[PDB]
RNA sequence: CCUUCUCAAACAUUCUGUUUGGUAGUGAGUGAUACUCUUUGGAGUUAACUUGAAAUUGCCUUAAA
RNA sequence: GUUCUUUGUAAAGUGCCUUCGAAGAGUCGAGUUGUUUGGAUGCAGCUCUAAGUGGGUGGUUCCAUCUAAAGCUAA
RNA sequence: GUUUGACCUCAAAUCAGGUAGGAGUACCCGCUGAAUAUCAAUAAGCGGAGGAAAAGAAACCAACCGGGAUUGCCUUAGUAACGCGAGUGAAGCGGCAAAAGCUCAAAUUUGAAAUCUGGUACCUUCGGUGCCCGAGUUGUAAUUUGGAGAGGG
């Protein structure tokens, strides 16, 4: 028994649709400081017209900078942020500006995906597999907005 | 005549003849020097006759030869009830100027007013402004130089009194000044109002000088980009005029199709002006996209087509127009209007009238979203477009809240509406 | 209709400039034989 | 940024969701000791417009004071006598009840390398900033002093005993006026 | 601001109305 | 002040590409990487053709 | 909850041309008359267009605990 | 002064055109209680608690001046 | 899974690299503080720094044809004001000494956390480099601090 602001979260993504989200997901991991450092070296040595990479956003900042212009697609939020009032809003500003939002269980989870120790929120922008982007923002959709 | 006949100032004849303009045409000749005289005028002189650079050249005129410092007054304040027509006035202006050190600016209804506002606080000499801002400008506007005047006119005094602004006229009329500064006014007609008007502005007694098939397709606002392509392929290689609402719309379009269409609006230098008018005219084949002003410069040639895309400036002009062009061309050019399924109403206006009526894209996103200059373009094309729909008198057939901006987006090619500051 | 402003940047359609200030400091470190290629690194790892 | 969204959040103190935050996290904190190390602020925007940075060298105390030398002024002495080797930098209010009032408290160590090569921050390290709070210094302490412009404080302006001192002295010239 | 206002109508309603509101 | 050698060798393929046509220069996807205006291009090759040819 | 049948021979001498065989498919929907056959028992073909992979019932255990 | 280096499609400034254009809340403020001032101000326990073309300081319809609730800085 | 991992929290190590007490005290800062108005924001007491400390670039002073960080002196002035009683007692303007402005929060680097602490081997050792480790995404660098400022030509 909490104000109906509170208790949004303890309701989230069922584990199969959650399952294949994280699998979705993993496949643009940004390229962690080794991977970027070693290509980097590789360039310089070559050296010594590119296509734009792809890759997940998840700086609470950085997405909420997404957030609000209609570019982001699909955006992960952990639940178990200590400061609850940094993702109170976040739900209610997704449905407001019409991008679907999923809370995902686990902030340590959600970071192991982008190389971090824990992140609060993830969204994605760019696709490489659009339909399976599309399919997996309708069972979303179906499975939570529509149920909760 | 030519310019360089008079006593005009050498840069004032260097920027004409930088313009290609030599002869003066019957209203330019008459008006030139009775205005440059300092006396004032009336007459109904229909738009593209030239009046913009008639009443232009005397006002530049007087400001170089009093050599006044912005800090000193306002200059030129030109009063013009339609967006679409100050941007072209305005660019007009620009060309002289070139060749003037004194400073010019525009006040547009539905642009950025703080960009407005901070522009009013440098003394613009050379300014274009429109009857819906300036009450708003003048009962906030603090520290704004409003008392030197040099000349203050009116134009198009029958559309100004058709969207009704003479209510706002009045006021702007007893804030303004009412000193020696000059008044003129013109308009496509003379009416009492105009009259009234003319009489209240102009002080002295003034220098008086005078000189069918409709078709329609009705289209979603996200299609009427593709239709009107796969309509021009079927039709390509073809001598048609479009008529869109914005010279700044006309050039996005003409860039990405060129990306063997021509472009010709206010904006463009007068002498690429001209080129391609001509250049459109003598190719028989040529493809133009232009803006009403524009085509209201000079009589459309004989064509195959008139596809007006975007709604044009004045109904009642259009009207008159298709009919002028029907009587004055046996090969009638077949009429192409656009409307939205939200603006059907319109289709009292055409029955008014009582003449017969027919009924005849990632590859460009991906474009939009890797080509930064295309992006640009495109959304200074929409703002355009969206800044002439709020620049509009049929409020009740055309109206922004019944335009889904998403829509309007997917036919600019982007995938989400751009910002735009509407008065929505 | 999104809220923000300031539209697009040049840096957001054009490749990093990071990344090429990097891929030329490396390239002066190289330069100055302070660097080893990872193929130099390779043949050095026997 | 989001920063905007949780300052307009917090200036509605009294909603019925910072209630909740606040009597949870009092009852937290009450089953702590009364000073203890905070891993992370829980007012992110407070803490970043107070100065505070995400980086190694800056501390984040929380401290607890009987309700009823200002309440902010005891814990930020208690803070700078408990932690002698850092240098209170700013400090800000986090909670209240009927029994207790709790304010969260940033410090920087000096020490730290990051410290003493931050252009932006190595300020501190000056001995001449040792123990801000002793000597009321802090932004709490400064508005406690009285310290601003304006006939308000003509009398404080700039130090309550040295405007005395100054209209007790006699000033004398070699030649007498 | 229009972004500003946004974000103010978006708190009010997230954050509610206050105990002594309540009371209108 | 001059123009380093990576930079020399990127303006004389635009160069050798478009010669002087800026407008064609500038639509240039595969070899203008970095989508510098009609000015900061024609300024370069002025500079190029000055130092040296 | 993985992922798709990636050339065989002969002649050729051209920095390699021709023949044979090798192409066994998500579904549903619309469609203005042509080639046929068993001629009642309905079956094989023939332009064109829509699509979320859309949809109501045609009588071998270390990919392990 | 003397000598080696720069470089990297690197960072800034000038005038013009163009599209945008954020601002310190248990804080200001009022109430009350202790305290200081020759100032009625400020300081301080606590109930409440403010807005963004908004807020503070001053007078005859308001007009004049700044943008507090963060901090550094030799003389 | 009648298991195995991600973190977060909490403890310990004769762990590695660091700092804190106290002394002195004329001046500085804060708290407290006597012998309803007066000795008095004094005497005494406690805590915290340096060669000076504090303050410092206005939510300022003024109602003028306006001045423009803080600080000290003369003047304002023993005036305004108050306790109208003994008595306390300002401040703007004016002249002089010396003058310096800046840094964060705030709008996306997202076409690349580009930032930083520590370990290791060298060198030109109040530091620099290659590699590794860790912090950082609940925001480390550059770009903006209202004098506006930012994306472009």
């Amino acid at each position: 028994k909490v104000p109906p602001t509170i208790a949004q979260f303890q309701y989230t993504l069922d584990r199969n649709t959650a399952a294949e989200t994280f699998k979705l997901f993993n496949k643009y991991r940004p390229e962690t400081a080794a991977e970027k450092k070693e290509r980097l070296t590789k360039e310089a040595a070559a050296v010594a017209a590119s296509p734009k990479p792809y890759a997940v956003k998840y700086g609470l900042n950085h997405v909420v900078a997404l957030i609000e212009n209609k570019k982001a697609k699909l955006v992960l939020i952990a639940n178990d942020v200590d400061p609850i009032e940094l993702v109170v809003f976040l739900p209610a500003l997704c449905k407001k500006m019409g991008v679907p939002y999923a809370i995902v269980k686990g902030k340590a989870r959600l970071g192991t995906l982008v190389n971090q120790k824990t992140s609060a929120v993830a969204a994605l922008t760019e696709v490489r597999d659009e339909a399976a982007l599309a399919k997996l923002v309708s069972t979303i959709d179906a499975n939570f907005a529509d149920k909760y | 005549e030519k310019f360089e006949e008079l006593k005009l100032s050498q840069p004032t004849l260097k920027a004409i003849e930088k313009m290609g303009f030599t002869t003066m045409t019957s209203v330019q000749a008459r008006t030139i020097p009775p205005l440059l005289a300092g006396r004032d005028v009336l007459g109904a002189a229909k738009t593209g006759s030239g009046k913009t650079l008639a009443f232009l050249i005397p006002a530049i005129e007087l400001l170089h030869s009093l050599k006044f410092k912005p800090r000193n007054g306002t200059g030129i304040i030109v009063i013009t009830p339609t967006r679409e027509l100050a941007l072209q006035i305005f660019g007009v202006a620009r060309e002289l100027m070139e060749f003037h050190s004194q400073t010019f600016g525009i006040v547009i209804g539905g642009a950025n007013r703080r960009q407005e506002a901070e522009k009013l606080m440098k003394g613009v000499n050379m300014l274009i402004a429109t009857p819906g801002r300036l009450l708003d400008h003048l009962q906030n506007t603090k520290g704004f130089v409003f008392k030197n005047l040099k000349a203050l006119i009116i134009d198009e005094a029958d559309r100004i009194l058709e969207i009704g602004f003479e209510d706002e006229m009045r006021q702007i009329i007893k804030i303004l000044p009412n000193e020696d500064r000059q008044s003129m006014l013109f308009s496509a007609t003379q009416t009492t109002k105009v009259e009234d008007l003319a009489r209240i502005s102009l002080r002295p007694g003034p220098l008086f000088i005078n000189v069918l098939e409709q078709g329609y397709v009705v289209c979603d606002s996200d299609k009427r980009f593709l239709l009107l392509f796969s309509f021009l392929k079927r039709n390509q290689k073809k001598k048609i005029i479009v008529f869109l609402s914005s010279c700044n719309s006309v050039k996005y379009y003409a860039e990405l199709l060129n990306y063997p269409v021509l472009e010709l609006h206010g904006k463009q230098k007068q002498q690429k002006r001209t080129n391609t008018f001509f250049e459109f005219c003598n190719a028989e084949r040529g493809i133009l996209i232009c803006t009403d002003v524009a085509a209201r410069g000079l009589d459309i040639p004989a064509v195959d087509w008139i596809i007006q895309f975007d709604p044009p400036d004045d109904p009642r002009d259009y009207i008159h127009r298709v009919g002028r062009t029907a009587r004055g061309t046996k090969g009638k050019g077949k009429s192409l209007m656009f409307l939205t399924p939200n603006e059907l109403g319109f289709l009292r206006y055409l029955k008014a009238s009582k003449v017969p009526l027919n009924e005849y894209q990632s590859q460009l996103e991906k474009l939009i979203k890797s080509n930064y200059y295309l992006h640009q373009t495109a959304k200074d094309g929409y703002r355009s477009y969206l800044q002439a729909y709020a620049s509009h008198s049929l409020k009740t057939v055309y109206q922004i809240d019944k335009l889904d901006l998403a829509k309007v987006a997917k036919s600019y090619g982007f995938p989400v509406p751009p910002k735009v500051n509407i008065t929505i | 209709m999104p809220l923000t402003a300031v539209p697009e940047p040049k840096r957001r359609f054009v490749p990093s400039k990071n990344e090429a200030k990097r891929v030329m400091k490396i390239v002066r470190a190289i330069r100055e034989g302070r660097i080893i290629p990872p193929k130099k690194l390779k043949e050095m790892k026997e | 940024g989001a920063y905007k969204y949780l300052e307009e959040l917090q200036r509605k103190k009294q909603s019925d969701v910072l209630r909740f935050l606040q009597r949870v996290r009092v009852w937290e904190y009450r089953q702590k000791n009364v000073i203890h190390r905070a891993a992370r602020p829980t007012r992110p925007d407070k803490a970043r417009r107070l100065g505070y940075k995400a980086k190694q060298g800056f501390v984040i105390y929380r401290v607890r004071v009987r309700r009823g030398r200002s309440l902010r002024a005891t814990a930020e002495e208690r803070v700078g006598r408990r932690a002698a080797n850092l240098r209170v930098l700013n400090s800000y209010w986090v909670n209240q009840d009927s029994t207790y009032k709790y304010f969260e408290v940033i410090l920087v160590d000096p020490q730290h390398k990051a410290i003493r090569r931050d252009a932006r921050y190595n300020w501190i390290c000056d001995p001449v900033h040792k123990h801000r709070e002793a000597r009321g210094l802090t932004a709490t302490g400064k508005k406690s002093r009285g310290i601003n412009k304006g006939h308000k404080f003509n009398n404080t302006k700039a130090g309550r005993r040295k405007t005395w001192k100054r209209q007790n002295t006699l000033s004398l010239w070699r030649y007498r006026k | 601001s229009n972004r500003t206002k946004f974000v103010r109508s978006l708190v009010r309603e997230i954050a509610g109305l206050s105990p002594y509101e309540r009371r209108l | 002040r001059s123009q380093s050698e990576r930079e020399e060798e990127w303006l004389e393929k635009l160069y050798k590409k478009h010669g002087d046509d800026y407008k064609k220069m500038f639509f240039d996807k595969k070899l203008n990487i970095y989508q510098q205006s009609e000015g900061d291009l024609k300024r370069r090759l002025l500079r190029w053709k000055k130092r040296n040819g």
